[PDB]
């Protein structure tokens, strides 16, 4: 009896537990994005700046109506001056991709350049994630970013409107939920300069209370005015030479710096389930008030080590697991010391005295970027996490003296020092701290260590953007990126490439088996030369799909065969057709298609339709398994049968039967007549067979100058003479059955006895009829409409006429090799539509190279492919650069 | 005046990346005359088309399907597209 109540209890304390580490589950960082100081555009460009020990300070910008000359004094009394002449800029803060966005360039004027590097920073942190960022619409991704005021407005005509939320910090935030069509919520924070730490911690939460899947965290800061300089320098808060000397004795002042920093987060379990790249993990975070301070302005060293505390124990460590932080360390006389302290007492005691912990600021290097800084100095972290190095702090000439370095295991990072992964985590702390009092520390530990694929032949490269320049820089940023790399696998890079960036507009595709071909290829594109393997196109806005299911001629000994080896998607359908045809047939479909000793071969005609109408159906279902489903479906003669069966109209058996039993009901009429090509338009091939009357038939219409004329024997030889004697060209179709004629009555009760007992079903996909010229129920399709169909002519070119004047633009025949097309190619000409035209396979290209050539031209054309079906649910992750914005200034005068 | 040579390149280049499909892709367009008709240069139905996609993606103008045939050489299309643009 106790050994239940025991078993509840053993279950409800593991409940408990893990309800309770869910609460404080660690936060993947799963990509990232920056711009500051010293030329970073990139997580690992700010990598280069503190391990090359860079310090990004320089002169103030020249073209931002500042009054640079003017505007310094060495007395900080001085009204309107400043003693401060260099600090940390984003030079380039003005340039920004507005056409990308949809924003008209009067717009991207008059708005605030931080809403401008927030949306290319949001953009590229979501594809260093390996998330497309146009999959991110209509997901609950929050947006939480720290962001002031800063006058860029001190305006256009037509464009005032536009700085009104061009200015409104809460759209610093919202803009980006807006452009990307989030729908989680996006939050403007301001807690001074711990704002994107704040941003961090609050975006942490969301996740923790599953209120967002996804999130973004960040800051920014653009300084269009030189007003911070001037207000701080007078209340002696910045260093003459603009130099933050974090921890160091010469340490007199802070100093500013513009920048964007932003990370993409989401819970551990979440990025383990969606095969993400854990770059690092927030483990703890916390916030809190100095409160009851020595002065609103003025730091707290007990609020600095209760933050502290309460972050390690949000992340369940104490101070000895964490080996390092990256300090606030502003520079200043009064900060510097208050944090060493708190350090000193929170993280100093319970730890060996040859691991002390180290710490550095990214302030000593770029400035104090205010909003942004505390998010800066987690990509930083990051980085020396994932590069094994705790970069140098910058001028520090001796540890400040107002600082009793004894009293605890800290150390300043006068000189880098390796990070070893052996034994345990690496672990680092980040703080930030603001002129109001409030505090954020957050707990970085490094990515868990504890996270088989055989290549796809030919796997397609897919490039796009939204405009042919901005394509020719994503092939060049893209060759320059592999040239970087020893041996990256091909189909990893072809995964990335389509199911981690965006389709835009302006596509390309590189369609290749062969090594040494891709990267020429990509030259190719990169200059705007053409290559034999690099398909290119402009994606069709709008435009409905029709697979077209051709009658004779599209067979080849040994269509099939290299599909049933390379593609198990195919020769499930093939096994599917061959069951359906068993009953029906004494031959077996997958010895005919294989070619094998004993088996009948094309030259039956009750072997070559069914053959056929298995080869169309298997190629119609994998577009289908490859996310192609078509909106019309159209066939041609014994075409319909397959179309018919696409459509929905007829079961798989009924119309194995269709065409088995119809097929052999031709075999009395072998010799007795055939079909000819002429080139021709049907009234004109309708005036040349008027004297063989009966003995001659308009078998099909297919385009404006092509028709199909059919009958007996003599009268084909006699047409052909008068052919030769009029120069109307002609061509014998290779056939032994006059279909299409009256030859055909001698056989109309066998051909109604094959389509006896079917069921025709309504259509799921419309069929649009060629006995008719129009959309037919799928109730229609009973035995007489296959009588009907063998009997009358095929009005193909006014079917597709048609289909056109519907919105029908792609039109993909799934055969073994293209016989409709050239025929489709001329009624569009002849329409003036702007129609696409697109095979399968070709005579002897049966592979899944000419496969995934025929997908990459869909693609190309704007025809939506689900490329995890073509290339595989997951590879190894493969970073791949960022989009290839194509900037211009946008600063307001 | 000068881009007709232009023109030819666009011509041309697509044309050597049509016969450079398969096997044999060791093809230059410098050496071949561009008076030179292209069922010469072994040019069937489907290279033709293919042909007048690459040039219609290029050039952005819808061309005719016959167009390779209603041109023969790569001369004789490069003035149908100047004409076309120009």
């Amino acid at each position: 009896y106790l050994k239940r109540a025991t078993a509840d209890l053993s279950r409800v304390r593991r409940q408990l537990q893990e309800t309770e580490a869910a609460s404080r589950e660690p936060i993947a960082i799963i990509g990232m994005a920056c711009r500051l100081p010293g030329g970073v555009d990139s997580p690992e460009g700010l990598w280069e700046l503190v391990d090359s020990g860079t310090d990004a300070i320089a002169g103030f910008p020249l073209d931002r109506g500042w009054d640079v000359e003017g505007m310094y004094d060495p007395d900080a009394e001085a009204p309107g001056k400043t003693y401060v002449k260099e600090a940390g800029f984003l030079y380039d803060a003005g340039e920004f991709d507005a056409g990308f966005f949809g924003i008209s360039p009067r717009e991207a004027v008059s708005m605030d350049p931080q809403q401008r590097l927030m949306l290319e920073a949001s953009w590229e942190a979501f594809e260093r994630a390996g998330l497309d960022p146009a999959r991110q619409r209509g997901t609950a991704t929050g947006v939480f970013v720290g962001a002031t005021a800063t006058g860029y407005v001190s305006v256009p005509e037509g464009a005032e409107g536009f700085a009104i939320t061009g200015n409104m910090t809460a759209v610093t935030s919202g803009r980006i939920s807006y452009t990307l069509g989030l729908q989680g919520p996006a939050v403007t924070i301001d807690t001074a300069c711990s704002s994107s730490l704040v941003a961090l911690h609050l975006a942490c939460q969301s996740l923790r209370q599953g209120e967002c899947t996804t999130a973004l965290a960040g800051g920014v800061t653009v300084m269009p005015t030189p007003t911070a300089f001037t207000e701080f320098s007078r209340q002696r808060g910045l260093a003459p030479d603009g130099r933050c000397k974090s921890f160091a004795a010469a340490a007199d002042g802070t100093n500013w710096a513009e920048g964007v920093a932003v990370l993409v987060v989401e819970r551990l379990s979440d990025a383990r389930r969606n095969g993400h790249r854990v770059l690092a993990v927030v483990r703890g975070t916390a916030i809190n008030q100095d409160g009851a301070s020595n002065g609103l302005s003025a730091p707290n060293d007990l609020a600095q080590e209760r933050v502290i505390r309460s972050a390690l124990d949000n992340a369940g460590l104490t101070a000895s697991d964490v080996d390092a932080v990256e300090a606030h360390g502003t520079g200043t006389t009064l900060g510097d010391p208050i944090e060493a302290q708190a350090l000193l007492a929170a993280y100093g005691h319970e730890r060996p005295a040859h691991r002390p912990l180290r710490v550095g600021s990214l302030k000593s290097n770029i400035g104090h970027a205010g909003p942004a800084a505390g998010v800066a100095g987690v990509i930083k972290m990051v980085m020396a996490m994932r590069h094994g190095v705790l970069p140098r702090s910058l001028h520090i000439d001796e540890p400040t003296p107002q600082v009793d370095w004894s009293s605890g295991a800290v150390t300043l990072l006068t000189e880098p020092v390796d990070w070893p992964d052996s034994d345990r985590p690496r672990r680092a702390g980040v703080s930030a701290f603001g002129i109001s009092g409030t505090n954020a520390h957050v707990i970085l530990e490094q990515a868990p260590t504890q996270d088989p694929a055989p290549p796809v032949p030919a796997a397609p490269w897919l490039l796009s953007a939204k405009t042919p320049a901005a394509l020719r820089a994503q092939a060049r940023r893209l060759h320059t990126h592999l040239a970087r790399h020893p041996h990256p696998d091909p189909t990893d890079i072809a995964h990335a490439l389509a199911t981690t960036r965006t389709p835009h507009e302006h596509r390309a595709a590189l369609v290749t088996d062969d090594h040494g071909t891709r990267g020429p290829a990509l030259a190719a594109l990169a200059e705007g030369a053409p290559d034999a393997c690099l398909i290119s196109g402009t994606a069709l806005s709008k435009g409905r799909t029709v697979f077209v299911f051709p009658g004779q001629g599209s067979q080849w000994t040994g269509m099939g065969r290299e599909l049933l080896h390379t593609s198990p998607e195919f020769a499930a359908y093939i096994a599917e057709c061959e069951t359906a045809l068993n009953d029906f047939v004494d031959w077996s479909l997958t010895d005919v298609l294989r070619g094998t000793e004993g088996a009948p071969g094309y030259d039956r005609v009750d072997v070559v339709q069914p053959a056929l109408f298995a080869v169309m159906v298997s190629l119609a279902r994998l577009w289908q398994h490859h996310g192609i489903h078509p909106d019309a479906v159209i066939g041609h003669s014994q075409g319909e049968i397959a179309a018919a069966h696409i459509a929905g109209a007829l079961s798989l058996q009924d119309a194995a039967r269709i065409v088995a039993l119809r097929s052999q009901a031709l075999l009395p009429l072998a010799g007795l007549g055939g079909m000819t090509s002429l080139a021709l338009p049907h009234d004109q091939a309708l005036q040349l067979i008027q004297p063989w009357g009966q003995d001659l038939s308009i078998a099909s219409v297919n385009g404006p100058h092509s028709t199909v004329v059919s009958g007996t024997t003599h009268a084909l030889d006699e047409l052909h003479t008068t052919c030769d004697t009029q120069g109307v060209r002609a061509r014998r179709i290779p056939v032994d059955y006059a279909s299409h004629s009256a030859q055909v009555e001698s056989i109309r009760d066998t051909v109604l006895q094959a389509a006896t007992g079917i069921n025709p079903q309504p259509t799921t996909i419309p069929l649009y009829s060629t006995v008719t010229g129009q959309p037919i129920d799928g109730t229609q399709l009973d035995a007489d409409y296959w009588y009907t169909n063998l009997r009358h002519t095929v009005r193909f070119e006014e079917t597709t006429r048609a289909l056109l004047g519907s919105g029908h633009r792609h039109f993909i025949e799934t055969t073994a090799h293209p016989v409709l097309a050239l025929a489709l190619e001329e009624t569009i000409e002849a329409t003036g539509s702007d129609a696409r035209v697109t095979g399968t396979l070709r005579r002897d290209h049966g592979d899944l190279t000419q496969l995934h050539t025929a997908l990459a031209t869909a693609w190309t054309h704007g025809i939506d492919v689900d490329w995890t079906a073509v290339l595989g649910d997951r590879r190894t992750p493969f970073e791949l650069p960022t989009y290839a914005f194509q900037r211009q200034r946008y600063w307001l005068e | 005046a000068e881009r007709d040579r232009a023109l030819l390149e666009v011509v041309r280049g697509n044309a050597a990346s049509v016969m450079s499909h398969g096997a044999m892709r060791t093809a230059t367009l410098e050496a071949v005359e561009p008076t030179r008709a292209f069922r010469d240069l072994g040019f069937d139905s489907l290279m033709a088309v293919e042909l007048r996609n690459r040039i219609g993606a290029a050039t952005g103008l819808r061309l005719a399907p016959t167009l390779v045939f209603d041109h023969p050489t790569p001369e004789a299309v490069v003035r149908h597209l100047r004409a076309e643009l120009g």
